[PDB]
């Protein structure tokens, strides 16, 4: 499908191969996917209370929901372009294959 | 139940966007959708980088999907460590553990 | 009569801090004195310094002395090249030619 789309609607992309930065590109949208869906399936809410404000905010205010997207990130365990993609409690690729050519 | 994200792409970065693009049609869903909002930026510029990470806070964003340069990099790990905000980014990973990434 | 300007000084640094209020002392002439706006931080939390900088900003100061880490001296550079405020440090010299350094 890749390389049948057309070229002047995304630019890039009519080739055959694609680049390793363009495809975890690709591979971070699933990601993104299925942790809203597990916060969706997990039965806990997400949505803000109001107008976050400015980032420069004194003191410094954290939004707590915050913290429960990073753990849905985080325990997303799909299959992907680069292989099998799963993350560790920081953020680092494990359990991933680098093929050697 | 329409999910809004930040997206902060490079100025040359056309393939990998072309790919984020294609990630969200062959991704989004019946029940929820993601709602990108897209700052083309010059990734190496501290600044830019900052002013548009606030421009995504104060639109309330859930999620910013991103990329960094060597100079512009620990301006994301900490801006996101403090305000609780998820970072996913195919770049280099972080000479480090931070959170939020 | 009265100059403003920032300081920004680590929290670990004292004698670095008692130096500059000896400069304060054996540098004030009659024709006009510098009022230092002093806010202890960590210098590498980037986002404390952003948040820091910006105070001194909004706080109309003419310069900004203060230090910076790896993972902040670039915050420092691109702020002071965009919004042409003079930064003075005694920190390490920055890898290449950056203006209002
Ligand atoms: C690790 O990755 C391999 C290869 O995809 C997979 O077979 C295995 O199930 C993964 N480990 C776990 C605990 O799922």
């Amino acid at each position: 499908r890749w390389s049948t789309l057309e070229e002047k609607e995304y630019p890039g992309a009519h080739t055959a191969t694609i680049k390793y930065t363009s495809a975890l590109t690709y591979d971070a949208v699933q990601v993104m996917t299925e942790a809203f869906r597990n916060l969706r399936k997990q039965r806990i809410e997400i949505s803000r209370r109001g107008n976050a404000g400015d980032c420069l905010a004194n003191p410094a205010v954290p939004w707590g929901q915050g913290v429960e997207i990073e753990r849905a990130l985080k325990q997303v365990q799909v299959e992907g372009l680069s292989g099998n993609i799963k993350f560790d409690q920081n953020g680092k690729r494990i359990n991933y294959t680098i093929n050697i050519m | 139940n329409s999910i809004q994200i930040g997206g902060l792409f490079p100025r040359g970065a056309d393939q990998e966007y072309s790919a984020f693009r294609v990630g969200m049609v062959q991704f989004s869903t019946s029940e929820f959708r993601l709602t990108p909002h897209i700052d083309n930026l010059e990734v190496a510029n501290s600044f830019a980088v900052t002013n548009a990470f606030c421009s995504q806070f104060s639109r309330g964003v859930y999620a910013i999907f991103g990329f960094y340069d060597k100079k512009s990099v620990n301006t994301i790990t900490s801006f996101c460590g403090t305000l609780h905000v998820s970072f996913i980014t195919p770049s280099f990973p972080t000479d480090g553990t931070h959170p939020f990434v």
